């Protein structure tokens, strides 16, 4: 009970160093993601898209989690660097034909029954 | 074994393979946790997920197993087991015309050990099944995804990823691409309540709760 | 040859130099021994951050070990100096 | 008159267009072995001047035979794209007009339309080589039909 | 002059028919439709990146024997001389060690492509 096989990283301490490398990855490759893709977006947009996808796990403290998020980052750095993905995968982080949908109770109210 | 419609026995199998299942418990006991063999005659052996490359390296290389073939490598997922993942391992003997199922079981966190090292044709039964579970496997050459899309997101095979997924594809002319947005569809999918109200086999009633 | 040698005040300028590009960064609040956690308002991603403009200014890898404590931009100066044996 | 002409030289480029078409080199799945039947001694397409060529750079026609993934559908998009025009689409098949036997499936395109427009829909799970033809000689007539040059006389 | 004319007017008529290729149709030109082709997927680099030639040698060894029919297409007039003894011991000599130097790339694995 409580004793569990890992994966890659025995502590949070170890994990973290795995987070920190992969996002030294993840900065540098934007500039050469935005130059072979022809992204018509900046680096500093890129590069903020990283840190939002970074900060939206910053909530987790069991290691082998972090460690499969790192797995599927790596993935992903994989995928990009090597130019498997097309344009159209590279730009499925930007949601830009999505149209804004509402956040406060009242427009959520007016459009539909969802909560 | 006279009856038009059904099916006859093969009760020489069915001693041989039990006789060799003993066998393997007998020899491997550190990991074979159950063994049994169906009435049409398949062998299997449930292990600890720890015994994936002794036991296989047994039953390739041993002179009475000489299972040289990995027929198919597959994962079934059953939410209410505490393990819901069961990696299942179909290998075939070309010397004693025989047959073995090798099962274990792993969760959402656990890694399980490659068999790459010990049957070559591993490598893309294991990129399918951490593509289509998110079962990961250790020290795998390379692992990836092999059947779903680039950037995909989830586990398709999970008894709990929706059968129409979350996101679907059309071309959008203001962007020039293929852009990716929330699943609506024109016809949902209509679900069918087929089970009987009445037991069907008797001889796999479980004792009651 | 006949390049000007590497010295600890040479050292500090450029570090205080990358760390004003950084847009994060009040330019007017930076001092040399400020910690960037405590007194600059950063986070952990971005001191990863200026790490990295380290590596381009000075043109050698820092490791992930070592790079978790340069946590002021005297540190900086410090692990420069002594991983580039520059004594004066 | 002017009208007349016209509506002439509109015969003419609109008879030397359904005469030499050249469909893409580009099949998905079953429905390519019924569209290779349709260029089998059988039926024999080149007959009618229907050619295959590979690059989509020399393709008049492309038939979206098979089903159509998320994945490939990118590279639809693309080969779609690469066709210099006049270009007609063809659909054929359940998989390609509107999902087929896949439609409720996560990794499937719902209709090869959502991605390229489409001309002609050719129905069936496959439909039969006699029965992609006939969706052929049907996209020929379309063309046949076209008034690009008397639209353009009377702007 | 009749030669002149006539190179003239085949590539008069070549000329031409390119330039109404280009005037005569309707156009539509757009990013996506002029894109470089790799079989519905973007190339995973440029064109431009260096090609292995593994048929250096025998490319080499082409320049060599390429001199070679310079040498011996004038054998047909060299066999009007009255010096035929002369004329046919040198023509045979001649071809016979083109010969030899094909014997020796040959048999010193000089025509096989490398690995
Ligand atoms: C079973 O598993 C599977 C596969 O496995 C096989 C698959 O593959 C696929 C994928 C499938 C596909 C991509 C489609 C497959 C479909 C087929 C039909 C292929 C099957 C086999 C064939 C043999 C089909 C056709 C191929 C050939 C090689 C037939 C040869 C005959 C021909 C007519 C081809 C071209 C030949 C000639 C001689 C030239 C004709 C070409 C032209 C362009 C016409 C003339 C050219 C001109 C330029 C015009 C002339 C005049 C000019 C230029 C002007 C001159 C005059 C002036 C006045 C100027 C799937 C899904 C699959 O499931
Ligand atoms: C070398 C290049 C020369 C380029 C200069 C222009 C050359 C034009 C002469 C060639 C004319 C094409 C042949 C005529 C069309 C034909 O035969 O099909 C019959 C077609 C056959 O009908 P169909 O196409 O419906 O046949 C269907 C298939 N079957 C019959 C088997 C079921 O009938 C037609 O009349 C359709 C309209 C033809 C339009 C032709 C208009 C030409 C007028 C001249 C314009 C000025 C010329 C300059
Ligand atoms: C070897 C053979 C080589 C020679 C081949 C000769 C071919 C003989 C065909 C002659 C007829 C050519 C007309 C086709 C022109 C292309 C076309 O359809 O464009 C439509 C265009 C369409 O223009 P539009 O105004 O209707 O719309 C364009 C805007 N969008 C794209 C939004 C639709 O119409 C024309 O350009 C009018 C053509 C005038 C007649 C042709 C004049 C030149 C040739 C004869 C002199
Ligand atoms: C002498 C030069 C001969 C080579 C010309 C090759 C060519 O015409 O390619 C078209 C190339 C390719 O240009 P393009 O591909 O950008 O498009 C051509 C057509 N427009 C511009 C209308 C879209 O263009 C030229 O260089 C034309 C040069 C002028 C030729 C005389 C035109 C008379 C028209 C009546
Ligand atoms: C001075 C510029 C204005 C002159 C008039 C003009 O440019 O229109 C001619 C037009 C205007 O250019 P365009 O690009 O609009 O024409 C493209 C071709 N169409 C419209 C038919 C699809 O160009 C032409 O010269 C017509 C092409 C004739 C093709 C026959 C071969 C010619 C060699
Ligand atoms: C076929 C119908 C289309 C028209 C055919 C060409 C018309 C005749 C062109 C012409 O002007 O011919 C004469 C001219 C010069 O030739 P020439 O006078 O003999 O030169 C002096 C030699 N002492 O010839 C020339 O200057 C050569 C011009 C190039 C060739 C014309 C294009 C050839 C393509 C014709 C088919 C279109
Ligand atoms: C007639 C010439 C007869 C010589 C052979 C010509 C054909 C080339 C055969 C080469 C392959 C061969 O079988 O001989 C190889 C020869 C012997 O060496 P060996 O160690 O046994 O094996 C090769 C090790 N690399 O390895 C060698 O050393 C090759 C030596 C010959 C190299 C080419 C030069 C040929 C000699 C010139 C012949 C023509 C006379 C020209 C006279 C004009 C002088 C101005
Ligand atoms: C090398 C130099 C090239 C010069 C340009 C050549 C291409 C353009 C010529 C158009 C002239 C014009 O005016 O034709 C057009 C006129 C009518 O004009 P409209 O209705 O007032 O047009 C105003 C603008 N609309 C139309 C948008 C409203 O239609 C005709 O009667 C004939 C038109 C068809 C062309 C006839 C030629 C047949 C050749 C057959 C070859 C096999
Ligand atoms: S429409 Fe039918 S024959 Fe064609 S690809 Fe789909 S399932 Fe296969």
């Amino acid at each position: 009970s409580t004793s569990v096989k890992p994966i890659f990283s025995r502590d949070m301490n170890e994990a973290k160093r795995r987070v920190r490398e992969l996002y030294r990855a993840w900065y540098r490759e934007v500039p050469n993601t935005v130059h072979l893709f022809q992204l018509d977006i900046s680096v500093k947009q890129g590069r903020d898209k990283v840190r939002e996808m970074f900060k939206k796990n910053a909530h987790i403290t069991d290691p082998r989690v972090v460690d499969l998020l790192v797995i599927k980052g790596k993935m992903e750095l994989e995928e990009t660097i090597k130019v498997w993905k097309q344009r159209t995968h590279v730009m499925r982080f930007f949601h830009e034909t999505e149209a804004p949908r509402p956040k406060d109770f009242l427009s959520k109210f007016y459009v539909g029954h969802d909560p | 074994d006279t009856r038009p419609t059904v099916r006859p026995r093969n009760d020489v199998a069915h001693k041989q393979l039990s006789a060799f299942g003993e066998y393997v418990a007998e020899i491997l006991p550190k990991y074979v946790q159950q063994v049994q063999v169906s009435c049409f005659n398949e062998l299997e052996i449930c292990i600890h997920p720890d015994g994936v490359i002794p036991v296989l390296t047994f039953l390739r290389d041993h002179s009475n197993a000489q299972f040289k073939s990995l027929a198919d490598l597959t994962a079934v997922d059953i939410p209410t087991r505490q393990n819901r993942f069961e990696i299942v391992y179909n290998l075939l003997s070309l010397r004693f015309n025989s047959r073995i199922r090798v099962k274990t079981y792993t969760d959402e966190l656990t890694p399980i050990e490659s068999s790459v090292p010990v049957y070559k044709a591993a490598n893309w039964y294991e990129r399918e099944i951490w593509d289509m579970f998110g079962v990961f496997f250790a020290n795998h050459p390379d692992l990836r995804r092999i059947l779903t899309d680039y950037g995909f997101e989830g586990h398709p095979f999970r008894k709990d990823f929706p059968l129409s997924g979350y996101v679907e594809l059309r071309y959008d002319d203001e962007v020039k691409r293929v852009v990716a947005e929330p699943v609506e569809l024109a016809q949902e999918f209509r679900k069918f309540d087929l089970n009987s109200p009445w037991e069907a086999f008797p001889a796999y009633r479980q004792p009651p709760e | 040859s006949d390049a000007p040698p590497l010295t600890l005040e040479g050292i500090k300028d450029r570090v205080l130099y990358v760390l004003k590009l950084y847009d994060k960064i009040d330019p007017e609040k930076l001092s040399v021994n400020s910690h960037f956690m405590k007194d600059l308002g950063l986070d952990s991603l971005d001191q990863v951050e200026i790490i990295m403009a380290m590596e381009d200014e000075f043109g050698f890898e820092i490791p992930d070990i070592d790079a978790e404590k340069l946590m002021c931009p005297q540190e900086i100066v410090d692990y420069i100096a002594d991983k580039k044996d520059v004594y004066e | 008159r002017g009208e007349y002409v016209v509506a002439k030289l509109d015969d003419l480029i609109n008879w030397a267009r359904r005469s030499s078409l050249w469909p893409m080199t580009f099949g998905l799945a079953c429905c390519a072995v019924e569209m290779m039947h349709m260029a089998a001694p059988r039926y024999d397409m080149d007959r009618f001047g229907v050619v295959f060529r590979a690059s989509p750079r020399q393709s008049d026609v492309m038939i979206v035979a098979g089903t159509l993934t998320n994945k490939m559908a990118p590279a639809l998009r693309k080969v779609y794209d690469q066709m210099p025009e006049p270009r007609y689409v063809v659909s054929m098949g359940s998989c390609a007009n509107g999902g087929g036997y896949y439609h409720y499936s996560y990794s499937v395109v719902r209709g090869c339309d959502r991605i390229v427009p489409v001309d002609i829909y050719v129905p069936g799970c496959p439909p039969t080589a006699e029965a992609l033809l006939y969706g052929i000689l049907q996209l020929q007539k379309k063309i046949k039909r076209e008034k690009r040059l008397r639209i353009w006389y009377r702007r | 002059m009749n030669l002149m004319l006539a190179l003239l007017t085949n590539f008069t008529l070549a000329t031409l028919l390119v330039i109404i290729a280009f005037w005569l149709p309707q156009l539509n030109v757009y990013s996506e439709k002029t894109s470089p082709y790799e079989c519905g997927f973007d190339p995973m680099g440029s064109a431009r990146l260096p090609f292995s030639m593994k048929f250096f040698l025998v490319a080499i060894t082409f320049l060599l024997f390429d001199l070679e029919i310079a040498l011996l297409l004038p054998l047909p007039w060299a066999s009007q001389t009255a010096n035929l003894n002369t004329m046919l011991t040198m023509a045979l000599f001649l071809i016979i060690l083109l010969a030899v130097s094909l014997a020796y790339e040959w048999t010193q694995k000089g025509l096989e492509w490398t690995e």
